[PDB]
């Protein structure tokens, strides 16, 4: 139930719940709302940032032809396995990509030192370059709930894709 | 609700230690109780089991099997099978005693009770209080033992097996 | 109730942390159980980092200097009688631990009586006990991360501020 | 260091204020009171400073014994 | 904790900010300076220190205290300034522009990125920062003057106009010309770290880039 | 915060109340202590203090007396604990009769002649006693090794 965070009220369904209710509607089976009500907005947008990374590394994991990218040192041909890569160019690239991620994540932290306090909604950074959000809240809201399911979605799945590696020829 | 007078308690001042609170009414504690008790009485004969095979003891016509886990990978699963059977007629023999502390099988056909064992009240607390603690000892026994074994092959982490002093048995 | 009345422990960077609210339900005597397990675990910690620092550094002038200057290496060969000692010499004050339990007004942690002369009400006595919670719990967490160093990367020494 | 203590400038220490902030929970007032014995009694400040005169000689003979200073003394 | 936060202090949260529109606007970003777009994620103008204690120590004397955003200010100005003449100088002397009359250790110099050294060596630049330390003593006091509250001058106002481009002219002009300073500055800054990064790793050229196929350091 | 105080709250006694002097740690060790312990007997608190300090004695004489290195050294080193008692025991006794007298009545109050006498005995048979369990005890010593 949360606060009214958009999520749950999913026909989703799920039998493997050990507790409580096979259905995704209002999933909070350990409870974590009710005993720390005041940690729903810093679960909320540790959810959304963690799901859009996640839906991220996906279509990265799905690009692995070098495509659009030269180089030797970057040819996916070189290096054949995407998860190499981490370690193929940890000290050519990875560094690179860490720089600009540590600047943006920082410039957050304004927001975030006090979330409750401040009315910004979890998880909305004012990032809408096509302008286009469903105006209407009805679907509004249904555009976020897309969000976090795909966002949902793409966790579990990157989890499977890796590991699903580490055990097959990739 | 309160626990605390239900047999097996940590101690006086904590009461019940139910760190994730698991038990919510008597009806799951009941539940939680019955379990303890069929795990830990499982557990007791186990361990026995355990030392007696590791050390070296084996039964008319079982002289070449393994011990330990390995047996159990290892012995032929038709000679595991009658396990099974003889442990599921036991599953539908015994019967739960109404009215009665969960894991009282009174009721059953065969005589089963305290019998010449207890007779005051407090004698009857006394032995269950040690049932279960002994039980609880075993649980966590028997996983330590199968832990060191598959970490180093020695069961009892500071000697190999056991050497029993059976004088009339001889 | 302890939430209403808890002071120590509360401080500026997260405020109350009980993100998955481990102490919602709790009463006060499983409240108190966990703050002298929080202390203890803590101290204990804070002494193991030091001793730990310390051989690693090659301060060990025990024994003629034999045993070796890896902490975990040099616990196996240490004698037994030594190890027997520790722990008899711990499960003694344990016990008088105890006593000092029973002993009605105690406060959760204070082995010296500290609450003989003073409480909580003076500031500078609840910053100062602040400041042995955070350092402790700083400490717990640093003896988990040596050790895994140790025992995976293979190093038992500063891998952080060793390049000047 | 001779450039520590507040004169006619503003930037500077006082000892006063130095003195007496130092206190502790086992030691009371702590070193309050100390500067105005040690700016009004002769004798006080005679005890400090002749001690540690005293003291300095003796780790003069020690170090200078055991690091010989001069050309030809050992 | 229980104390309250700085949080609140240092930030206005009914409004925002406007090149970042999810954090909230910095209490001190109001506007009044030319060229705030109420831009500072790190919340750096909200500090709270006389930074003018570095040019006289606070303890000498009890002063108002210089606005934190004047200082800023000043060493934003004065360091666009710096920049953009550095630039200028870099690409005269690439071009090789010299001194007139100049001798052999000038027209010697190979390139911009070789001149420090040589120059250093030469002595030059000893001279050079004798001169420029004047410079800064010389301007600097004023800032213990304003933090004094004894006089109302505004940062980087020296009060210098030889040619009168900016003398009778309409305040708002007077203001896009200031912004167009530092608009110019900032972008000479930035410019500087290329034309000294890129060269230090790569080659010195008009577009001073570096070998990509090849070591750069 | 002052960790230390008048005692008793009487500023004008020759005491004070320091952390050493009244700690959780001090009182405990102090009252469970046989000497201070509750409802303990005059003999059994004699008991447990020779049991105490009869032990430790033997090692002293054992390894630093002049038949050391003999091979009879520790048959001797307990006869030297054992004449040391003695003459602790012969002070008892003398103390006791200067201090409390001759005929008693509280009883069961340690500073009175009987009680006294009580806990002088029970000191001798402990310590002698332990003495000897020393001597069992250091006979063959343990290298606790698997
Ligand atoms: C980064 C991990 C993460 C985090 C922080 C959250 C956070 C949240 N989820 Mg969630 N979720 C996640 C991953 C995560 N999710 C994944 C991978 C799935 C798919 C299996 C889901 C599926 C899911 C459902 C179906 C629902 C939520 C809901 C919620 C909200 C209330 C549940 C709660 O007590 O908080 C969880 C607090 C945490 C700290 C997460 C636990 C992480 C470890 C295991 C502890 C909360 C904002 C509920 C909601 O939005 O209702 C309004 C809801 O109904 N989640
Ligand atoms: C693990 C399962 C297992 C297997 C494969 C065997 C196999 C065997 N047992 Mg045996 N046994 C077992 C468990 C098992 N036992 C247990 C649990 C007990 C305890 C009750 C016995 C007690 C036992 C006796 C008392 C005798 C056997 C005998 C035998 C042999 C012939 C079986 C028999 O009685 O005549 C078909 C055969 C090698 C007999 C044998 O070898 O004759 C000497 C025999 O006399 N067993
Ligand atoms: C499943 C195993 C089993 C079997 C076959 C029997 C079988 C028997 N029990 Mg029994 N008994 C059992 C478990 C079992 N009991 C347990 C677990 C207990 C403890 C609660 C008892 C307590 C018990 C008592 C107190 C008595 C019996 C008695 C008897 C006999 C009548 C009969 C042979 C009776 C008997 O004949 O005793 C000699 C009798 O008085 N048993
Ligand atoms: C009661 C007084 C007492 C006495 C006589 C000793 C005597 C000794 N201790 Mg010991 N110890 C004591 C109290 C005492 N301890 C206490 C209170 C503690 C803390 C609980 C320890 C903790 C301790 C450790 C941890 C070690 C010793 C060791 C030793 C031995 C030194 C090495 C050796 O065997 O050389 C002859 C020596 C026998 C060392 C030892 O036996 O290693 C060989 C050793 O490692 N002791
Ligand atoms: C609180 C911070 C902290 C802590 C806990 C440690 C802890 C440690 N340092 Mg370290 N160190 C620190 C700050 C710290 N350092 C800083 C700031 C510097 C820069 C001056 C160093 C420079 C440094 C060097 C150069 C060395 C250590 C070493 C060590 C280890 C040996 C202990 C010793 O006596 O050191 C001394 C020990 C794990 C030694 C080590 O790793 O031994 C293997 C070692 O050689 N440290
Ligand atoms: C602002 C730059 C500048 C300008 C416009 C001139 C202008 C002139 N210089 Mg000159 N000069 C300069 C900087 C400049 N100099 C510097 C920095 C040096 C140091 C090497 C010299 C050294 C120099 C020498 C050595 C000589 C000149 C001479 C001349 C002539 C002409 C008036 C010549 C002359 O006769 O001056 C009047 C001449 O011989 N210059
Ligand atoms: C001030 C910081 C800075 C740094 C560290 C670099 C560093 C670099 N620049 Mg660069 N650059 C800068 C500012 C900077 N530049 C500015 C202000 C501009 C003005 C637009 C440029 C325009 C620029 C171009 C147009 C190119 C570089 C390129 C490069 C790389 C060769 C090198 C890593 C080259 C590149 O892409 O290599 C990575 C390249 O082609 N820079
Ligand atoms: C003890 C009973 C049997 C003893 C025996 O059989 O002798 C047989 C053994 C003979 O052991 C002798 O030891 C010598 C020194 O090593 C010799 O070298 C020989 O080993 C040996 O002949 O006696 C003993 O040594 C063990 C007796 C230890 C007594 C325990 C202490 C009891 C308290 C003594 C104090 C008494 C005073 C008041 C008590 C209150
Ligand atoms: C010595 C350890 C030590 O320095 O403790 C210092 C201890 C605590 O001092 P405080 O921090 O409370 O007081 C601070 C002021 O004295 C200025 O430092 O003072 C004592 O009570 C000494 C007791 C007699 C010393 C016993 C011998
Ligand atoms: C430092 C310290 C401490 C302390 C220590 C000590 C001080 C110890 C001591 C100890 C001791 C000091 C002990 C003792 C013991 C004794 C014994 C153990 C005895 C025994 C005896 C017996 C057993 C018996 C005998 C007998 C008798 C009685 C008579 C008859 C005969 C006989 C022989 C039988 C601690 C650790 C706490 C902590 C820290 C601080
Ligand atoms: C804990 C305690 C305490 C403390 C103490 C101290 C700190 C110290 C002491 C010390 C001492 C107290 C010491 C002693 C010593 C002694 C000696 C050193 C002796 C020796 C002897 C001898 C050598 C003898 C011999 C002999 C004999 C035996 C017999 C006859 C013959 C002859 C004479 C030869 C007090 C009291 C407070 C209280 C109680 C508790």
């Amino acid at each position: 139930f949360a606060n009214g965070l958009v999520g749950g009220e999913g026909p989703e369904p799920m039998p493997f719940n050990l507790v409580g209710e096979k259905n995704a509607k209002n999933f909070d089976p350990a409870g974590f709302s009710e005993r720390a009500p005041e940690w729903i907005n810093w679960f909320r947008e540790a959810e959304l940032k963690h799901g859009r990374q996640a839906m991220l590394a996906v279509v990265g994991m799905v690009v692995p032809e070098f495509v659009r990218i030269p180089g030797e040192a970057f040819s996916f041909e070189a290096i054949p396995n995407v998860l190499d890569a981490h370690d193929a160019l940890l000290d050519t690239s990875m560094k690179q990509i860490l720089l600009w991620i540590s600047l943006m994540e920082a410039m957050s932290l304004g927001a975030l030192s006090n979330m409750n306090e401040f009315d910004r909604e979890p998880g909305n950074f004012g990032f809408d370059p096509l302008g286009m959000m469903p105006k209407d809240a009805a679907k509004a809201k249904e555009m976020q709930l897309k969000e976090l399911k795909n966002g949902r979605l793409a966790m579990v799945a990157i989890g499977g894709m890796v590991h699903g590696a580490i055990t097959t020829g990739h | 609700a309160d626990f605390s007078g239900e047999i097996g308690a940590a101690n006086a001042e904590l009461g019940c230690w139910d760190p994730l609170n698991f038990c919510t009414d008597q009806a799951s504690f009941d539940k939680m109780r019955y379990a303890e008790l069929k795990h830990g009485r499982v557990a007791q004969l186990a361990a026995w089991g355990y030392a007696t095979t590791w050390s070296g003891a084996r039964f008319p016509g079982c002289e070449d099997f393994p011990a330990g886990h390995e047996a159990v990978l290892k012995i032929g699963t038709e000679n595991l099978i009658p396990v099974l059977v003889v442990a599921g007629a036991l599953e539908t023999l015994w019967k739960q005693k109404e009215g009665s502390f969960p894991g009282d099988f009174s009721a059953t056909s065969f005589p089963v009770g305290f019998g010449p064992f207890a007779k005051t009240e407090a004698d009857m607390i006394d032995l269950r209080t040690k049932e279960l603690n002994n039980g609880r000892a075993a649980m966590m026994g028997i996983l330590g033992m199968i832990v060191h074994e598959q970490i180093d092959g020695k069961p009892f982490i500071f000697f190999d097996k056991f050497e029993i002093y059976a004088p009339f048995g001889n | 109730a302890w939430r209403d009345e808890v002071v120590v422990g509360i401080t500026a960077p997260v405020g109350f942390f009980d993100p998955l609210g481990l102490s919602k339900g709790k009463d006060d005597a499983t409240m108190a159980y966990y703050r002298e397990a929080e202390l203890k675990n803590g101290r204990v910690a804070m002494a193991a980092c030091l001793g730990w620092y310390l051989n690693a550094g090659g301060v060990h002038p025990a024994f003629n200097s034999e045993l070796s200057n890896d902490p975990l290496k040099a616990m196996v060969e240490l004698p037994a009688v030594g190890w027997l000692q520790f722990v008899l010499g711990c499960g003694a004050i344990e016990w008088l631990g105890q006593q000092i339990k029973e002993r009605p007004g105690y406060v959760p942690g204070d082995l010296l009586g500290a609450s003989y002369w003073v409480d909580n009400s003076d500031e500078g006595w609840v910053m100062y006990q602040n400041k042995e919670l955070n350092n402790g719990r700083l400490a717990m967490l640093a003896i988990v991360g040596m050790v895994y160093q140790d025992v995976f990367v293979g190093d038992y020494g500063d891998m952080m501020y060793k390049q000047l | 260091a001779g450039h520590m203590y507040r004169t006619n400038w503003g930037i500077g220490h006082n000892m006063k204020e130095i003195l007496e902030a130092h206190k502790g929970p086992f030691t009371g007032e702590g070193h309050k009171g100390l500067y105005e014995i040690l700016t009004t009694s002769w004798h006080a400040q005679l005890a400090i400073n002749l001690a540690m005169m005293g003291s300095l000689s003796i780790i003069v003979a020690h170090h200078m014994y055991a690091m010989p200073p001069y050309p030809y003394l050992a | 904790a229980m104390p309250d936060r700085m949080w609140n202090k240092m930030v206005d949260k009914t409004q925002r900010s406007k090149a970042m529109p999810f954090l909230p606007r910095p209490i001190n970003l109001d506007g009044s300076y030319v060229g705030d777009v109420g831009f500072d994620p790190f919340y750096l103008s909200s500090i709270d220190k006389n930074f003018a204690g570095f040019i006289q120590p606070p303890s000498w004397e009890e002063t108002n205290g210089l606005p934190t955003l004047y200082w800023m200010r000043e060493a934003e100005l004065k360091h666009g300034r710096i920049a953009m003449m550095a630039f200028a100088g870099w690409l005269a002397t690439d071009f090789g522009v010299r001194f007139p009359g100049a001798g052999e250790p000038y027209t010697s110099v190979p390139n911009a990125f070789s001149a420090h050294n040589i120059m250093v060596d030469s002595g030059a630049m000893w001279v050079m920062l004798s001169l420029i330390g004047f410079i800064e003593i010389s301007t600097a006091a004023v800032l213990v003057e304003v933090s004094k509250g004894e006089n109302d001058r505004e940062a980087g106002d020296f009060c210098f106009d030889p040619l009168g481009f900016c003398k009778g002219k309409s305040a708002d002009a007077i203001n896009t010309m200031k912004l167009k300073e530092l608009q110019n500055g900032r972008a000479a800054m930035m410019a500087f770290g290329g034309l000294a990064t890129q060269t230090a790793l790569g080659g010195v050229d008009f577009p001073y880039l570096v070998p990509y196929p090849n070591v750069a350091d | 915060a002052n960790f230390i105080k008048p005692y008793n709250d009487d500023p004008f006694v020759g005491h004070l109340a320091t952390p050493i002097t009244s700690s959780s740690l001090t009182r405990a060790l102090l009252k469970n202590l046989p000497a201070y312990r509750f409802g303990l007997t005059p003999l059994l608190r004699g008991l447990e203090i020779g049991l105490a300090h009869g032990y430790f004695l033997i090692g002293p004489f054992a390894q630093l007396g002049p038949l050391r290195n003999s091979d009879i050294g520790l048959l001797a080193g307990f006869l030297s604990t054992i004449g040391l008692i003695l003459i602790l025991t012969l002070g008892l006794t003398i103390y006791g009769a200067a201090a409390f007298g001759q005929e008693k009545s509280n009883g069961s109050e340690l500073q009175t002649k009987k009680s006294w006498d009580q806990f002088k005995g029970g000191f001798f048979v402990g310590a002698c006693g332990s003495a000897g369990f020393a001597f069992i005890c250091l006979s063959s010593i343990p290298t606790f090794a698997l």
